[PDB]
RNA sequence: UGGGAGAGGGUGGUGGAAUUCCCGGAGUAGCGGUGAAAUGCGCAGAUACCGGGAGGAACGCCGAUGGCGAAGGCAGCCACCUGGUCCACCCGUGACGCUGAGGCGCGAAAGCGUGGGGAGCAAACCGGAUUAGAUACCCGGGUAGUCCACGCCCUAAACGAUGCGCGCUAGGUCUCUGGGUCUCCUGGGGGCCGAAGCUAACGCGUUAAGCGCGCCGCCUGGGGAGUACGGCCGCAAGGC
């Protein structure tokens, strides 16, 4: 059981993945557009992220989790709604930080990003 | 820089020779040579046990110092750089301030006149030898011992080197010339720098004769033989392999791994070679 | 609210003056545009250059997480 | 001769003896490459903006020196060899550029 | 680079009269100085093509002067290229 | 002589973010992908998360309608070596100039040779889609190559589709970078709008496509054709 921990929001154009960890960063539970039952592009919808964030929060609280720090990565549509759903879940959201990876001009991207 | 020839014979067209530019002395130290007893690839029963060997130029063996930890703290001046017919590297004559003289394999960049020394306190400079544990992670090295005091076994061929990758307790992690990743005990000595004569691999023998000078006798294909001789022997006209390609002794020769499975050193080998 | 105003005399070339230089960095660690630093073209060019040195010494970040 | 500023971050978790030894290797080095120290400023520990050698702090040395041009890249190389030296940065000294 | 002192020494050595700067011999000598220094540079940096353009320009410049000097006074020309060891 | 700006060039070092892979931990039922899908990956434990490591390539913000270079082109930061260029002083030389057939050098990418290197990307190739079909577009893979050294190749919408130099012919406005006495003035760049003039028009207009002089290159209806033949160059591709 862990009272406080972290909530990671991996939000892309195709899906939203939410994984709740412990304070060290080790996963307790996770959920996504797939887990709450969507397939295909539907997983990238804001509502999908909402159900996902909830199901992840619900599962987490079942381990005693009360407070979380929210770490957000990605520019997906389901982003804000996931953040929303975490707040409106019953968890304390002690903080909110975006840690989205951005290169300082590293590897050549695939064709579609050029 | 390998030396080319004009095509004034069919063979000189392709033949290349080493330029021998690093070489400053063309005679070996008399007290550091002994006769190399030629075997022809025959063992003590008189049997060929390695095929196609013999008939190469006469050679004297140069005694090489593969220990170094032998004379810790005693600096030596690099007196000369010489040819060694028994190895691909060049060799460097050391004059210890001791008055003792020895050979080491010549590192890349070694200069006659310069000074080298061995020991835990040696400066990190080309030609010096230290236990691995005192050599900075990342520095490229050669003439590495495998076990402490047993002598340099690793990275001795022309142009080769190992790189220190990291440390783990009593051991240090090397990338061997083969790309194999391996723990080697920290007390093992190594010499900083890479082995010299890096252009060795660009030499083109050019003609059958040159292989003979080296003691390599003609290799004959299994496919050129008869079934008494070889798995590939026989067949009317030319023949494909007609079975998995095999050695003269019948074991498979395309891919079949042959290192012993339950070997104790497996505990020390982190990652098998590349490529 | 231009950063150059909030300071008096400072050295555009002093890569060790973390306290002054950290003003010219956004809350995300990035180098601020001229429209926030009030610097001319010539002075911004010196600022950027000495900021990068300070980062290499370890005195300024290359990047920072964005807290909301 | 030109004037340079030798910047050095050392292992922040040495004792004052090892620290003193490092400073000694450095000083002999400075002299060996013909560098004449003019000013010198030892700021010691400092919170780093990011970890270096996986450590939040670094121990800062700083020497304004005067030395021959050709030897400075070599000097820097010699300075970096020791494990406890985690950064070296040798800069040409410049007149300050003032704002305001 | 090439220092203020060294330049002075060359100038005073080829100056036609006490204050003389910018005369042909001084110009040729200053160019001859830069040329030879660059030549050495390019021997090590064979791949610095952009600076080599600089060399061609200097060589071109010196060439024109020496034609001029040799046009005017063959005597000072022969003595100048000899004092510098230039023809070839 | 005294200064200035700059991704100008070369060499040696060195920093951080990110991708991939490998190791350890934690965790479970999907992940990825698209217009929607499927191939693919995943209970042999993927994705998402944390720590460790390896390695190659490119340098976020600054960054701009910006700067530099003859052109190609040049962008983390440090040092060394080195080119061009501008200004102020008006000190020296005394037409020493302009151009420039040949020649020589440089010359993006792709390509070639020998050797290294190979993370990402990606011709060819394999597969999934799409579609009437789809040797494509999209998706999942994937080898040369992309990177380094040396040697070749010598092309291009190599463009401002605008040769170089000089003199002359309203100004307005933004900008880069010097020197003033710092209002502003004056140099050198980079844009925009426009006097006169030019132009078939579009447009150009002190960065001329205006008015003049010098020298070079080039055109002479479309296709055939940058082909053939000859010659010269190249390892070849193929170039002139
Ligand atoms: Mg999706
Ligand atoms: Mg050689
Ligand atoms: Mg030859
Ligand atoms: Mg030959
Ligand atoms: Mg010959
Ligand atoms: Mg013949
Ligand atoms: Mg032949
Ligand atoms: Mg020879
Ligand atoms: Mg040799
Ligand atoms: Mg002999
Ligand atoms: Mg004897
Ligand atoms: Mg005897
Ligand atoms: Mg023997
Ligand atoms: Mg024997
Ligand atoms: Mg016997
Ligand atoms: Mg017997
Ligand atoms: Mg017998
Ligand atoms: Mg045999
Ligand atoms: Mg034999
Ligand atoms: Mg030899
Ligand atoms: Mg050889
Ligand atoms: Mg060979
Ligand atoms: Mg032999
Ligand atoms: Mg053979
Ligand atoms: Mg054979
Ligand atoms: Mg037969
Ligand atoms: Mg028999
Ligand atoms: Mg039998
Ligand atoms: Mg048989
Ligand atoms: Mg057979
Ligand atoms: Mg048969
Ligand atoms: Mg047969
Ligand atoms: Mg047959
Ligand atoms: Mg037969
Ligand atoms: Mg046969
Ligand atoms: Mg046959
Ligand atoms: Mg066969
Ligand atoms: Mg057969
Ligand atoms: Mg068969
Ligand atoms: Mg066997
Ligand atoms: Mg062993
Ligand atoms: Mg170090
Ligand atoms: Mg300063
Ligand atoms: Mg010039
Ligand atoms: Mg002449
Ligand atoms: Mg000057
Ligand atoms: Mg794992
Ligand atoms: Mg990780
Ligand atoms: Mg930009
Ligand atoms: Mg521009
Ligand atoms: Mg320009
Ligand atoms: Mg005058
Ligand atoms: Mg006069
Ligand atoms: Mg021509
Ligand atoms: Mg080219
Ligand atoms: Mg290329
Ligand atoms: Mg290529
Ligand atoms: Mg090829
Ligand atoms: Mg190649
Ligand atoms: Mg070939
Ligand atoms: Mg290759
Ligand atoms: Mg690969
Ligand atoms: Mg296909
Ligand atoms: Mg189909
Ligand atoms: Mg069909
Ligand atoms: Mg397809
Ligand atoms: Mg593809
Ligand atoms: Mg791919
Ligand atoms: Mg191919
Ligand atoms: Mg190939
Ligand atoms: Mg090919
Ligand atoms: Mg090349
Ligand atoms: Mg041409
Ligand atoms: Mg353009
Ligand atoms: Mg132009
Ligand atoms: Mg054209
Ligand atoms: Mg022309
Ligand atoms: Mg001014
Ligand atoms: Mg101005
Ligand atoms: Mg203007
Ligand atoms: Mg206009
Ligand atoms: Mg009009
Ligand atoms: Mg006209
Ligand atoms: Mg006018
Ligand atoms: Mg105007
Ligand atoms: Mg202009
Ligand atoms: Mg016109
Ligand atoms: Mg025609
Ligand atoms: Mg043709
Ligand atoms: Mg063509
Ligand atoms: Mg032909
Ligand atoms: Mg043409």
């Amino acid at each position: 059981q862990v009272a406080s921990g972290r909530a990671y929001i991996h939000a892309s154009y195709n899906n939203t993945i939410v994984t709740i960890t412990d304070p060290d960063g080790n996963p307790i539970t996770w959920s996504s557009g797939g887990v709450i039952g969507y397939k295909g592009s539907r997983k990238g919808t804001p509502y999908a992220a909402q159900l996902a964030a909830l199901d992840a929060a619900k599962k987490a609280m079942a381990y005693g989790m009360q407070s979380v720090d929210v770490i957000v990565r990605g520019t997906g549509a389901g982003r804000e709604q996931a953040i929303r759903a975490l707040q409106a879940s019953g968890l304390q959201v002690k903080s909110i930080v975006d840690d989205t990876p951005v290169p300082h001009n590293g590897c050549r991207p695939k064709k579609k990003f050029r | 820089a390998v030396k080319k020839f004009k095509p004034y014979t069919p063979s000189r067209r392709f033949m290349t020779v080493a330029d021998f530019s690093e070489i400053t002395k063309t005679e070996p130290e008399k007290s550091l040579v002994k006769p190399l007893k030629k075997t022809g690839g025959r063992n003590n029963q008189g049997r060929i046990t390695v095929r196609f060997r013999g008939g190469g130029h006469k050679r004297l063996y140069r005694i090489i110092d593969f220990k170094r930890w032998d004379k810790v703290g005693i600096p030596a001046k690099v007196a000369a750089i010489e040819y060694d017919p028994n190895r691909s590297a060049r060799i460097a004559l050391l004059h210890y301030v001791d008055g003792e003289k020895r050979y080491i394999i010549a590192p890349d960049g070694l200069q006659v006149g310069q000074q080298v020394v061995a020991g835990p306190d040696a400066p990190i400079q080309v030609g010096n030898a230290l236990p691995l544990r005192f050599i900075p992670v990342g520095t490229v090295v050669h003439a590495v011992e495998l076990e402490p005091k047993k002598g340099a076994k690793l990275a001795r061929a022309a142009g080769t080197s190992a790189q220190i990758q990291g440390r783990e307790g009593d051991y240090v992690i090397l990338r061997l010339p083969s790309g194999e990743l391996r723990k080697v005990h920290g007390e093992c000595y190594a010499t900083v720098g890479a082995v010299g004569n890096a252009d060795h691999k660009n030499i083109v023998l050019g003609k059958a004769g040159r292989s003979r000078w080296l003691g390599r006798r003609p290799h004959v294909r299994g496919a050129a033989m008869n079934p008494v001789d070889h798995p590939h022997g026989g067949g009317e006209g030319r023949a494909p392999r007609g079975r998995p390609p095999a050695s003269p002794w019948g074991w498979q020769t395309k891919g079949l791994k042959t290192r012993k499975r339950r070997k104790p050193s497996s505990r020390f080998i982190i990652a098998r070679r590349k490529k | 609210a231009k950063v150059k105003a909030t300071l008096g005399e400072f050295d555009l070339r002093d890569y060790r003056n973390v306290e002054v230089l950290k003003r010219f960095l956004s809350e995300t660690g990035k180098i601020l545009p001229r429209r926030r630093t009030g610097l001319s073209a010539k002075e911004q060019r010196i600022l950027a250059k000495t900021i990068k040195r300070a980062r290499i010494l370890g005195l300024l970040p290359f990047t920072e997480k964005l807290v909301r | 001769m030109r004037r340079y500023e030798v910047n050095i971050v050392l292992n922040p978790n040495l004792d004052q003896s090892q620290l003193a030894l490092e400073k000694e290797i450095i000083q002999r080095a400075l002299e060996n490459y013909g560098a004449r120290v003019e000013k010198v400023e030892e700021l010691g520990l400092r919170r780093l903006a990011y970890p270096i050698a996986k450590d939040p702090q670094g121990y800062f040395l700083w020497y304004q020196v005067e030395m021959p041009e050709d030897r400075v890249n070599d000097l820097a190389r010699e300075l970096r060899i020791r494990d406890n030296v985690r950064r070296v940065m040798v800069v040409k000294s410049q007149e300050p550029f003032l704002a305001n | 680079p090439i220092t203020k002192e060294e330049k002075q020494k060359v100038i005073q050595e080829f100056a036609r009269f006490p204050g003389d700067t910018g005369s042909t011999e001084v110009q040729v000598a200053l160019l001859t100085l830069r040329i030879n220094r660059l030549s050495e540079h390019l021997k090590v940096h064979k791949k610095d093509h952009h600076s080599h353009r600089g060399l061609l320009m200097m060589v071109g410049q010196r060439r024109r002067l020496l034609r001029y000097l040799q046009r005017e006074d063959p005597e000072r020309y022969r003595a100048l290229i000899e004092k510098l060891g230039i023809r070839g």
